[PDB]
């Protein structure tokens, strides 16, 4: 729920987060801040990616 | 080895003493924690840069130590790095054995010559602890 | 062409944080030697905890048998900079661009550095 948008999902057989749609992610660092904050530093990484648009 | 208070060297200005408790007891075991005090340069609103926490059983105080070591203690953004401090905050001893709860306690002296004793007064319920390292 | 060097191992760091997107200043004791060292390093980039052992060279050029001014695929955190102050047990001041290094040890095992000089810092982290 911390994402502003919808680019995590969660799934309910594995109960464990998987990524939908990671074109929506709007690069709002919120759900990396919010790893920070729980106290996992290297919880998730997200990079642009520099060749491709 | 000899007390069970462990001073933590850095910790955050603007945290409390119930996000740390939490922190520990989240880390370590279920209400591992006996005692917690910040000292506070003022009255009630400026703690200092360090802590002070007691542990009920010297294997918790080994694996916060152990923790410590390896850096594996995060709480918010700031490493917990764990030493030896001079006082306990309360004078309680670690082994629960020597705790003697609800005991009762009486008075008197050898009146007799004989194998004899005299009771003055006799209290109930009084508690007793056993300080081996202030040997009182 | 190697200088100096030796196996260190980090005390205590400065800031002690693990996400405060700063530089922080490392307290490394050097082995066999007795050699005390502050740097400035950049964890978010090489990160480096407490406890760890890592390796030190300094050369003058990083190219063999002269050409001053191929050891960049032995080490991984080259640096270059200029040692600036020399007084003291004695101790080297040298900034790579900014990044201040304190290298105090004894004055027998620091005696061929030059004042004004440019060299390089190889680090690796075993």
């Amino acid at each position: 729920e911390s994402s502003p948008t919808k680019v995590f999902g969660m799934d309910p057989v594995t109960r464990q987060v998987v990524v939908v749609d990671p074109e929506a992610y709007t690069y709002d660092e919120e759900v990396i801040k919010k790893a920070e904050a729980m106290g996992k530093p290297g919880l998730i990484e997200i990079s642009p990616k520099d060749d491709s648009f | 080895t000899n007390r069970s208070t462990v001073k933590i060297s850095n910790v955050p200005q603007t945290i409390v003493a119930d996000e740390l408790l939490r922190f520990l007891e989240l880390h370590l075991g279920e209400d591992t924690v006996f005692a917690l005090e910040i000292p506070t340069t003022r009255d009630n609103w400026k703690p200092r840069d360090f802590a002070r926490v007691q542990f009920t059983t010297l294997e918790v105080k080994s694996r916060a130590q152990l923790l410590s070591s390896q850096s594996k203690l995060l709480f918010k953004t700031h490493n917990l790095r764990l030493s030896e401090a001079y006082d306990d905050i309360i004078p309680r001893p670690v082994d629960p054995r020597k705790r003697l709860d609800d005991i009762v306690l009486t008075v008197g002296f050898p009146e007799s010559d004989e194998k004899r004793f005299c009771a003055l007064e006799k209290w109930d319920g009084v508690r007793c602890w056993i300080l081996t390292e202030k040997r009182r | 062409i190697i200088m100096f060097e030796d196996i260190f191992v980090v005390d205590k760091l400065d800031p002690d944080g693990k996400k405060f997107d700063k530089v922080t200043r490392v307290e490394a004791r050097s082995h066999n030697l007795e050699m005390f060292m502050h740097l400035d390093v950049n964890t978010e980039v090489y990160p480096l905890a407490v406890g760890d052992k890592f390796t030190l060279a300094m050369a003058p050029t990083l190219n063999l048998d002269g050409t001053p001014d191929t050891l960049a695929d032995k080490y991984e955190y080259i640096m270059h900079g200029k040692l600036y102050k020399i007084s003291e047990k004695a101790e080297l001041y040298v900034s790579f661009g900014g990044l201040l290094m304190l290298l105090q040890g004894d004055p027998a095992h620091i005696s061929h550095f030059e004042l004004d000089q440019r060299l390089f810092l190889l680090m690796r982290k075993l």
